[PDB]
Order: structure tokens, then sequence, then C-alpha cells
RNA sequence: AGGACCGAACCGACUAAUGUCGAAAAAUUAGCGGAUGACUUGUGGCUGGGGGUGAAAGGCCAAUCAAACCGGGAGAUAGCU
RNA sequence: GCUCGCCGGAAGACCAAGGGUUCCUGUCCAACGUUAAUCGGGGCAGGGUGAGUCGACCCCUAAGGCGAGGCCGAAAGGCG
RNA sequence: ACACAGGUGGUCAGGUAGAGAAUACCAAGGCGCUUGAGAGAACUCGGGUGAAGGAACUAGGCAAAAUGGUGCCGUAACUUC
RNA sequence: AAUUCCUUGUCGGGUAAGUUCCGACCUGCACGAAUGGCGUAAUGAUGGCCAGGCUGUCUCCACCCGAGACUCAGUGAAAU
RNA sequence: GCUCAACGGAUAAAAGGUACUCCGGGGAUAACAGGCUGAUACCGCCCAAGAGUUCAUAUCGACGGCGGUGUUUGGCACCUCGAUGUCGGCUCAUCACAUCCUGGGGCUGAAGUAGGUCCCAAGGGUAUGGCUGUUCGCCAUUUAAAGUGGUACGCGAGCUGGGUUUAGAACGUCGUGAGACAGUUCGGUCCCUAUCUGCCGUGGGCGCUGGAGAACUGAGGGGGGCUGCUCCUAGUACGAGAGGACCGGAGUGGACGCAUCACUGGUGUUCGGGUUGUCAUGCCAAUGGCACUGCCCGGUAGCUAAAUGCGGAAGAGAUAAGUGCUGAAAGCAUCUAAGCACGAAACUUGCCCCGAGAUGAGUUCUCCCUGACCCUUUAAGGGUCCUGAAGGAACGUUGAAGACGACGACGUUGAUAGGCCGGGUGUGUAAGCGCAGCGAUGCGUUGAGCUAACCGGUACUAAUGAACCGUGAGGCUUAACCU
């Protein structure tokens, strides 16, 4: 569940580290995002080597949730801590090249696939 | 009675 | 809108709601017939019954778990020695309500409630 | 209606008018005062005086 | 709640109209003793069903 | 030593709620500021109405104050309802 | 009478000020107590207040009042 | 004006824990505060908890939530030191 | 600026976005040196803003515990 | 002898402030609003120079004019000063189309997409944050869109009080001064227990006529009607290339509404456990009371969503704009004058709900009542005995029904409520005993003990036999039918 004026940490290795989502992109009226689902972000905290400056305000997209996603058995998968990956803004195509930290399967389709070559487990 | 209170400090109106 | 919920309120808090039947189910068991109102009685047949489903088989821990209920010495000496090897044969369902008018104070339902005794 | 204050009529009724010009993109206020056409007056001389003032500076830099 | 006029004798009948008090009627008759009383109460000096209940 | 600090009695009412034909014609609840000094309080006196008093609001002067209350001019006056 | 619960630097016990028998006993409840009322700080009757050692009375005094004569002021009176 | 959640000066004043007349429970003592019994609707008050965000709510971190005690280490700008 | 109408005058910072704030620019309608000016440690139930924690304030409310509101018995108003 | 110039001259002789104000009043007279008009404002139309490579009319359009609305400011004071609370914000909305999107079409200066303009269509939807008290405006990012207005610029007997106008204080300006400033800024008590209409629900009496138990048909009324993205068609048509279809189909999304705890959570002060301070059970152990449920940790059933499904339609009839066929008036032409076939989220259905109080009171099935008499204003009359029928009502057990009524199940020919047994779940190795250790404490019996609202059984208790209401077959007229 990630909605407006949510702190989130960055999951990939682009510089940024405290993203603040402003709107859930998708759709008028939404409340908050989903498994995969685009968001809208600003930057809170970058490190000096960042490809991206502290300001920068550009799409990204919801890798791990606190409130957990439900897989279609009746299981939900909860993570100790929100996690986004950024994207530049009209073709994705992620800035990091590493990608610390699992990610989920239902991310996988057409658009995505960069994120999870590059990520470590599942 | 023997005493009767002043009414309610009203609406503004000015 | 307490769908499948029992447990009556009493217009109490649940300090005195348990004081006072744990007062009232000592009452009963001391004097083997009270009057009191009657949902009152209806919430004490949910409390003396267990507490001679405890006096059923007599123990050392028994005798803890009945003293831990009631707060007193010769209740629970009341119980374990004449309820219990009275009320061995019949199974459950020991007590008996009886509607007798209304009080003359604020209109309410009366009812004695007692046990299956006084054959003395 | 306008921003300001004291009166019963200072809420109700607009005392804003404010002029956007079109080809250069400039607004006159004079949320002025008492009705909005003294101040339509007042936001047209405003108009007059940034056109003069503004020609006579390029001008003056021609 | 401040009324704009009083309401008639009338308006205060058909008020009062369903106040009306309902008895029970139906007082029953012991086995043994006899005596009046309501239905699944005990009687004044305790009989109920035939059988002295309250042994008092 | 401190017109020192935190914090009870005590003094006052800064916020919000309950009331607002209220438990009460200023209150209570949960937080407050001072609390060894320009502090608070009991008792008994003094200052009084074009006056008294005021760390000064034109406040208070017996629940009434830019001129208290009581009685008398007075049944004032009123082109007004 | 049996237990449950409240305060306990008080919601305990003595007084000062202020009330004026509200103290106790017997009896009764028409009026009062925001409900019954055989209960009472409610009605009726009776009893109860014992000081050389407590406090008041008495000596003196602060703030302050009155104030012989005395000063001032139409009078009333003001100061002392 | 009431058998009124207000105010009223002085004295005695214990046990455990506690720095303490704070606070928690008790002794000596008086009380359960002169309407009760049901049911546990909307709505109102005093509260408790809450997935995820943490002020995005609002004029305004208003209200709530959070810190809070003893011993030790260490403590910046400025300064009238 | 507690001053300032034009005005949200202009630049930079803070926020993604700031008619508020800070440091200035002086074009001071109509600041100003005891009806005192400029700074100033500490202090303030002082005005405003920002940063961290914290949370039902909100997203978006949900449940539960007592006091009312609902019914019965008794007493029983008021504004109009 | 008076510019007693306020000049039929109140004194020979007189300026100001009140937001500290106070009284008698007024809608004779203003502010907020309602009323009349529409100068102004918005929108529509007539003429036409001209802009547009030509070309007034694809889109604009000077000079001029005519109209609609009461949405802006205006004008008059018709109603209100023995009281109509106003701005902005939150919640709740309603209506018109001069339509922001979706839908159906015409022209185009429309190759396709994306467009410009115009008509019909109100069924649905119609932003999130910063600033400012601000409506508004700008910025940032979405969206298919961020519509205009009315309803006392909707809504304070629904809520604040930020701003504005009660009392305090200040800055700048004016005034000798008191004081004033629609020039800011600091701070400042917003009452009411619902008599009537209305609305949300829920009941009693009576009616429909002999009564009752049910089942529905159905007048009429109500709820909903939003659509993005991706793929196939299809890179197809079109297009030099870049770009890129119409129509149709499928999947996955956001909001809305409904339903339910099957999953995940929250609550679960009635269940279990840990622990602090004190007290009690004569003491250890163990347990209980208070301190916000003491602090917490979980957690049964119910409630609830953040959890899971469902739906907006498909289809039919009649159409608006528009496209047409045949076709005269008027030998041609012509969508219309006669007629016919198309044509939208607009209308009625079709999807769902209430509903015969629809006093027009409906239809079907079934049950039950077939006993004598007097008085007589022989009236659809009144009275007595005997019987109480089907059924309903009262009481109790009670409910995932409920404020109270009402509704559902049961009442001994019983599983309706309470109790009991077993299982499940939750907390988590109870107490006692034995062993190790100076001790706290640890281990075995034991994954035990306790279990609320759960499930399956069990009459163990409580729902007693009865009493109450409701009746003797049911009015007049006419026709068809068996006698």
């Amino acid at each position: 569940m990630i909605q407006e004026q949510t702190m989130l940490n960055v999951a990939d290795n682009s510089g940024a580290r405290r993203v603040m989502c402003i709107k859930v992109l998708g759709g008028s009226h939404r409340r908050y995002a989903g498994v995969g689902d685009i968001i809208k972000i600003t930057i809170k905290e970058a490190i000096p080597r960042g490809k991206v400056k502290k300001g920068d305000v550009l799409k990204a997209v919801v890798v791990r949730t606190k409130k957990g996603v439900r897989r279609p058995d009746g299981s939900v998968i909860r993570f100790d801590g929100n996690a986004c990956v950024l994207l530049n803004n009209n073709s994705e195509q992620p800035i990091g090249t590493r990608i610390f930290g699992p990610v989920t399967r239902e991310l996988r389709s057409e658009k995505f696939m960069k994120i999870i070559s590059l990520a470590p487990e599942v | 009675p023997v005493y009767i209170p002043r009414p309610r400090p009203p609406h503004p109106r000015l | 809108m307490r769908h499948r919920k029992s447990g009556r309120q009493l217009n109490r808090n649940s300090s005195h709601r348990q004081a006072m039947f744990r007062n009232m189910a000592g009452s009963l068991v001391r004097h083997e017939i009270i009057k009191t109102t009657l949902p009152k009685a209806k919430e004490l047949r949910r409390v003396v019954e267990p507490l001679i489903t405890l006096a059923k088989t007599d123990s050392v821990a028994n005798r803890r778990l009945a003293f831990a209920r009631t707060r007193d010495n010769e209740i629970v000496a009341k119980l374990f020695n004449e309820l219990g090897p009275r009320f061995a044969s019949r199974a459950g369902g020991y007590t008996r309500i009886l509607k007798c008018g209304f009080r003359a104070g604020d209109n309410a339902p009366m009812a004695y409630i007692e046990l299956v005794d006084r054959s003395e | 209606r306008s921003s300001g204050a004291g009166a019963q009529h200072v809420n109700t009724t607009d005392s804003a008018i404010r002029i956007t010009h079109l080809p250069t993109g400039i607004v006159v206020e004079c949320q002025d005062e008492r009705s909005q056409h003294k101040n339509k007056a007042k936001a047209l001389s405003v108009l007059g005086a940034r056109i003069h003032a503004a020609e006579m500076a390029k001008r003056q830099q021609a | 709640a401040v009324q704009q006029n009083k309401p008639t004798r009338s308006k205060r009948g058909m008020r009062r109209s369903h106040d009306a008090l309902t008895a029970v009627t139906s007082l029953s008759v012991d086995k043994t003793s006899g005596e009046k009383h309501l239905r699944h109460h005990i009687t004044a000096d305790g009989y109920y069903r035939g059988r002295k209940v309250i042994a008092k």
C-alpha cells in the first residue's frame, strides 16, 4: 500500500536513498498502488555519485510493500520495508544496474523485464 | 422572578 | 448488533459485574435459595453450574480453582463435601428459576433462584 | 469579490476586476475599493500607464 | 423546540389514543390450590404446578 | 545569596471538550505558569460617588459602572411607539 | 449480620469564624427529601450545654475610633 | 434562592514502596455520594486498540499520540563569561 | 520591516510545487535616533516558518468498554 | 446702526469625536438578501468590406444593428430595523443545458492519427498538494473530463470562526487635540430538550364485508446505467516516408454500489499467559482486589474493511440530430406533402427491489362454522341458553430478527434457550509431587491445565393442564345456467 506522501527506499543503485511518493499514477481518484504499479516520486536524499540529483521529479515502480501482495493461492508476501525502482518518465528502462532485495513474480510483464533480470531472488 | 439576566450576545450583522 | 454474542452487561462495568456474580454465587451456594431479578438469575445460571461442574471431582488442584472463584473458604468447604456427593448422579442443570411477581420498589421481574435441594 | 476588510458589504459583492492582457500577459489588479467599475477605470489607467512605460523604456533602450 | 402554536384537545386525545394500557386478562388456576396467578409465575403462597416449590 | 530551576499545598485561568432553560448567573475534566518572594491568606481598621481606588482595563466600588444604590423633586420631559 | 468497593495530608478526628438545638430518645408522617418511605438535618413531646486551671470576663497596647477643655468652620460639624 | 460537582482559617496525622505533605494500596474512622430494573439501535461524552503511510487533515502539529526517574560519559553557535 | 498601496515589486535558499519565512536589492506613497534607532546572552501558556520522533488528525474509519439517548415503575418542568 | 447671506431673521454671544456608548423609534431611509427593469455583463442572430495562394461565409470578422437570460456590477427602495446570521471552508446535495468527457451525426482550408466549427443528447462521471481566511488566480502532476450557473452567490435550530464589522494594544497617514483610516498585522464566549409540514425507518386500529392460513400476478414507484489501458483484426486501409485507422471481439485496471468472513488483517475490557507496587486468604506456594482493561503479549465466535466476488450490459419498441428510397405539387429536381427502411449512454422496457390502503382494495389453493327461541318502531332490528370451529392473541424459552413494536424457531408428540459430554480453536508445559543447584531458577510427569460467543449430540433445568378474542354458513337487484 503506497499512497501520497509515503517515504520509500530505493531498490537499485541509481543514486537516490529516500524518495517521497507524491501521486499514484494510473486512474483518477485512486487511493494507493499495488504490486507493480507506476507511481510518481520526488527525491529527498541522494548520494554524491548518483546519476540523478536531489529534487528530480520522476516515475518509479513499487517492488516491495509492508502491506503485502497476494498470491492467488491464498498466501501473502509481506516485506519489512517499502522499496521502488526509478524509471525514466517516457520509456521506463531503469537507471540502476544492480538491484538489492527480492521482487514479486507479478512484476514480470513485458516492461519490467530488466528489473526481474537483475533481481537476485525470485 | 427576582433577577432577569442579560440576553444572549447576538449575531454581529454590523 | 451483537450477532451470536452472549453475556449480559446489566448496566455495570466488568469489575463490579464479576464481583457481584462472585458474591451472589457465594450467597446461592451458602443459602441454597435466593431472590433476585430475572436476568441476574439467568446469568447466574452460567456461573453456579461451572462451579458445581468443577465440584464434581474432588482433588488438590480443584480446591484451588474453586477458591480462585467465590474468594471464601466456607463456600469451598460446603463444596466438595456436601454438594459434591449429593449432586453426583445428576449431570448438569442443577438450578431452578421461579418467577415471583414484581418488586414494589422499582417494578422489576423477580425470581427465586435455587438448586435442586431442600429434601433435608 | 476582492480581499480587504471591515464591511458586511465587503464580502458579498466582488471588487477584484483583474485585467489580463492577451498579447503580453499582464494582469492589473485594483481589488481596490467600494465597487468594481471605478476599479475598472483604475485598472485601465494602470494598463495605459504600464503600456506607456514599457514602450518608452524600449524606445530609450532603442 | 419552540412551537409555533399550541395543539388542541383533539391532538392530545389522538396522541394519547395509543397510550391505553393493556390488561393481561389471562389469570390461571392452580392444580392443587386453585389460586389465581399469572402465566409462568408462582402464587402468593408459593404454589406452582401443584408442587410446593418454595418450601416456605 | 538569587525578584534562581523542576515540582506538591496555595494563587490565577493559556488550550480543547463537557455544559450554555448547565451540578453553578464563569463551573468541571485533561494538560498549565509561579510556587522564598513585585508571593498568598486570616483578623481588625482607613480611603466613597463628578468621588474613592487603579504594576492603568476608563477596570472595580456588594452578581448592576465613561459616573453605584436607596428616597425625594417627579406623575420630569418625549414633534416618538 | 455476612462479604464487594472508596478516601485515608481524607471523603479521618478536634476547634476558630459563622449558624442557633439542626445533639439524643420516644412517637408520627398529611407538607419536605427530585423514587417507596415504617428513615431523617421533617412535624410533636421530653431530656441534654456542670470550669479557679479551656476559651470568653479583667490589665495594657499596635493600626484605628471616640475624645473634657483647645483650634477651625454659615449650622450640621472637621482636627486634636 | 436548593439536602447545590463552588469557596472557607488553624492543630494532630501511621504501615509498605517512594527524594518527598507527590503518587499506588491499606490501619484507626466514615461512607457507597436519596431514582432503580431491563435491551446493549442511530447519535453524544470519557476512554482503549488498530494493517500501511506518517501531518498528506486544518487558518494553524488544535486535539490526540510520543519523551519522561537514578547513577555515569559527553554536550555546539553565541555570550554580559 | 508590526511600516509597503501598487505588490505575490526583483534575486537566492528551503518544498516537486511556498501571497507565509530567511539573507539582501533600495524605486523609503507615508522608518528613524528618549512619543528613541540599531544589535543583543538569557528568558516568554508570545507571532510565524522549517527539521527529526510520534501518532485515527487525515487517507478511511472499524471494533470494544462505562455514562446518556430506547422500554418499564415513581416524581415531574421550561422557553413558546 | 444687521453680507441677522441658514437671507419671513430660534442667542447679542457656540466647533468637534464616540468601535465605551445609551434611549424613544423607522424598512418614512441604507448594508446582506428576496422584488421590478436590464444601462453594464454573458450568449445567439442580420448585413457585409476584409484576413485566409484564388475564394466574405473551413475558421474569423471591423464599421453598424436586433434579440434571449437574470448567472456579474448597476438603477428604484416594494418586504424586513417589537431582529430574515452574512464570506470562505467540511459534510450533504438538487435542478437547467448556453455540453468538459463519454454517445450519434453534418461541413472542413477533414490523406490516417490528432484536430477547428456546428446540431441533438443531462443517463453517468466531472481532480490531488503549495501559497492565500480567501471564492478566484498561479505552480507541480494526473485524468476521458478538472463545465457554467441557480437553489437567501444552497446548506451555522448540520459544524468551526480563518477573514470581516463589540470591548485591549501597536505601525504609517490626517487632525492643536479627543479620535479616524473598505491600509495592514497580534488576540478575542457562535444558544436552543423538535409543536406543524418534509424526509429516513418501524408499528397499532379499521377497511377490502363470513373469517383465517399462505402463494403470487400486477398498477405504480424506487436503485443502477462511468470507462481507461493492452492484444487480435493490424501495421491493415491511408500515407513518398514518418506516423497511423473505422467497426467488431477478448483480457486486465481505477471509482461507485451490493453481498460475505472462504483467505489476510483490525477489534475482540466475557479466554489464556508474562510482569511491577501494595493488600488479603493465620504463614510458604498458589490465587484474587486496586492502580486507564495496571502494564502488555496474543487470541474463539460475531462486526468490519485494507480482504474476496458481483454489476453497469447484451436484446426489443418508439425516436432527436443526420443519412436515405419512391415520389408529385412544379414533365426536371426533391428524405415528405401520402408511405416505407435506418438512426444515440436521451424515453419505455429488458437487470434488481418495494408494492392490491392500486378504497379501482386483484387472482389461485385450502381450512372452518349447517343449534332453539321470544319481543317487535316485521328493521341488513334487539335480547336469552348452549356452543366456540379454523385461526389469531396473551405468557415463556429465545434468535446471525430487533430502540419499542413487528418478524422467525420452539413449548414436552421437544433440540428453542441455559447446563453437561466429546471435538475444534486460543493461550501455552496449571497445581501438586520427584530430581539438580547455597539460592533464584531449570527438567520429568506434560506440548499439560483452562476454555467465552463454535460444532455434533444429550431433556439434566426451564418452556404446565389450561384460560382470552374470534362463531350457528354469510345482504339487495339482474342475467346465464341445472331443476
